[PDB]
C-alpha cells in the first residue's frame, strides 16, 4: 500500500484544514487496520490526531476531538481541522497502522498557518571559484532567497545527484521571509563540461527555477 | 510527554545502545509499546510492534522489551544509517495512541575537520541591492563548530545566520552554513571578506577568505 497526503501549504487563521489521503495499492474496506492521521511540528515530536476504521468507527486525540472530523469515502479519507491558529502549523501525516505489523506511513505534507502574503524565492548561485576548491573536490551551490512559506524543494540536475548534496534548514530572516542554501561538492575535472541545474521548486508561489551554475 | 525518552542518546559504530520508554499503568502497562524509526526528511517508520515484533525490512539488529510500565528499544550493531529520531509509542486507555517526546540517536565516529569553502555574493543578488557570502563548513564531526566573519580584518558579529544539517546517513558527519548579509553598499566599502573556523578536528583555526572580485 501507498499513501499520498493532499492539501495546501498555507492557510489562513480560523480557517478549516482540508487534507486527504490518496490510498493505492489496497482498499479501505477490510479490518484490521487503522487509517490514522498523524502531525509533526517542525523540528520536533510527534502527536496523534486520530484513527479511522473500515466500518466508519473513529477514535479522537482528546485535545483535538472538539475540532477534529475524520471520514472515509465511498478510496481516501480525510482530515478536517476547524478553527486553525499557529499552534497548528505542523507536517501531517496519513498512515495506515496495521494491527498485525504491516504498517505504512505517507510522505508527510507541511502545513503552516498564517494571514502573511505568499512570496516567491530568489535564486542565486554560489559559483564554484578557487576559493570553493580543495584537494580535487569543487564546492557549488544555490541561494534560496526571501519566500514564504516553507518549504522549497532543492533538486541538482533533476534529481540526479543526491552524493554530497547539502541542503540546510531554512533560516527565518528579519525579513520574516525564509532563505535556504543548498550546496554540493563536485569533482573540480567536471567544472568545465558537465552541466549543473539548481532545481528550485516552490508551490505556494508557484517558482520553478533551474539556474545554471557557472 | 506522555511517555518519557532521553533526547538523545549515542554509540559508537558497531557498539550497542538501549533507548528507555517510560509510561504509567494506563498506557504502557496497560497495553503495548512500538517503536518508530524517523530518518532526517523522511516520515517516521514503524520498527518495533507490539513490544518486541520486528516487521519485514527491519534487521534483528533491532529489538525491543517492556516491564511493567517502562519499554526499551536496543540496537546491537550501529551503522551510520542507525542515525535517527526514535519514538516509542502506546495506546492510552483514556487519552489514545500517545508518544514518547523522541530520541536523537547520534554516532560516535571518528573526529573530522570540517572543508572550508566561501562563497562571495553573486552579480545577479548584488542587483537587488543586497549582499549574502556564504561560508560552507563541510562534513565534520563531532557537531561543535564556530564561525568567525571578518571585514577588512575586523570581527564582525550580529549580521550573519548559520544552519546546520542533521547527522549524514552515510558518513555520521555533520554540515555548517554561515550566511552574513550585507547592504551592497556595505559590501563595497570593503576589501577582504575572510571564514575563521574553529574545530577540535584543527590544530589551529581555518581562515578561508577572498578579496572582492578575485577567481
Ligand atoms: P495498539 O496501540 O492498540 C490496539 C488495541 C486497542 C487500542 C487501539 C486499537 C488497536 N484497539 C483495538 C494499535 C494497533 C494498530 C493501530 C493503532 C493502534
Amino acid at each position: 500500500v501507498q499513501l499520498q497526503e493532499s492539501g495546501p501549504g498555507l492557510v489562513k487563521p480560523s480557517q478549516t484544514l482540508s487534507l486527504t489521503c490518496t490510498v493505492s495499492g489496497g482498499s479501505i474496506s477490510s479490518g484490521g487496520y487503522y487509517w490514522s492521521w498523524i502531525r509533526q511540528h517542525p523540528g520536533k515530536g510527534l502527536e496523534w490526531i486520530g484513527y479511522i476504521y473500515y466500518s466508519g468507527s473513529t477514535y479522537y486525540n482528546p485535545s483535538l476531538k472538539s475540532r477534529v472530523t475524520i471520514s472515509v469515502d465511498t478510496n481516501q479519507f480525510s482530515l478536517k481541522l476547524s478553527s486553525v491558529t499557529a499552534a497548528d502549523t505542523a507536517v501531517y501525516y496519513c498512515a495506515r497502522f496495521g494491527t498485525r505489523g504491516n504498517t505504512h506511513w505517507g510522505q508527510g505534507t507541511l502545513v503552516t498557518v498564517s494571514s502573511a502574503s505568499t512570496k516567491g524565492p530568489s535564486v542565486f548561485p554560489l559559483a564554484p571559484s578557487s576559493k570553493s576548491t580543495s584537494g580535487g573536490t569543487a564546492a557549488l551551490g544555490c541561494l534560496v532567497k526571501d519566500y514564504f512559506p516553507e518549504p522549497v524543494t532543492v533538486s541538482w540536475n533533476s534529481g540526479a545527484l543526491t552524493s554530497g548534496v547539502h541542503t540546510f534548514p531554512a533560516v527565518l530572516q528579519s525579513s520574516g521571509l525564509y532563505s535556504l542554501s543548498s550546496v554540493v561538492t563536485v569533482p573540480s575535472s567536471s567544472l568545465g563540461t558537465q552541466t549543473y541545474i539548481c532545481n528550485v521548486n516552490h508551490k505556494p508561489s508557484n517558482t520553478k527555477v533551474d539556474k545554471k551554475v557557472e | 510527554s506522555v511517555l518519557t525518552q532521553p533526547p538523545s542518546a549515542s554509540g559508537t559504530p558497531g557498539q550497542r545502545v538501549t533507548i528507555s520508554c517510560s509510561g504509567s499503568s494506563s498506557n504502557i502497562g496497560s497495553n503495548y509499546v512500538d517503536w518508530y524509526q524517523q530518518l532526517p526528511g523522511t516520515a517516521p517508520k514503524l520498527l518495533i510492534y507490539r513490544n518486541n515484533q520486528r516487521p519485514s525490512g527491519v534487521p534483528d539488529r533491532f529489538s525491543g522489551s517492556k516491564s511493567g510500565t517502562s519499554a526499551s528499544l536496543a540496537i546491537s550493531g550501529l551503522r551510520s544509517e542507525d542515525e535517527a529520531d526514535y519514538y516509542c509509542a502506546a495506546w492510552d486507555d483514556s487519552l489514545g495512541t500517545v508518544f514518547g517526546g523522541g530520541t536523537k540517536l547520534e554516532i560516535k565516529r571518528t573526529v573530522a575537520a570540517p572543508s572550508v569553502f566561501i562563497f562571495p555574493p553573486s552579480d545577479e543578488q548584488l542587483k537587488s541591492g543586497t549582499a549574502s557570502v556564504v561560508c560552507l563548513l563541510n562534513n565534520f564531526y563531532p557537531r561543535e563548530a564556530k564561525v568567525q566573519w571578518k571585514v577588512d580584518n575586523a570581527l564582525q558579529s550580529g549580521n550573519s545566520q548559520e544552519s546546520v544539517t542533521e547527522q549524514d546517513s552515510k558518513d555520521s558527519t555533520y554540515s555548517l552554513s554561515s550566511t552574513l548579509t550585507l547592504s551592497k553598499a556595505d559590501y563595497e566599502k570593503h576589501k577582504v571578506y575572510a571564514c575563521e573556523v574553529t574545530h577540535q578536528g584543527l590544530s589551529s583555526p581555518v581562515t578561508k577568505s577572498f578579496n572582492r572580485g578575485e577567481c
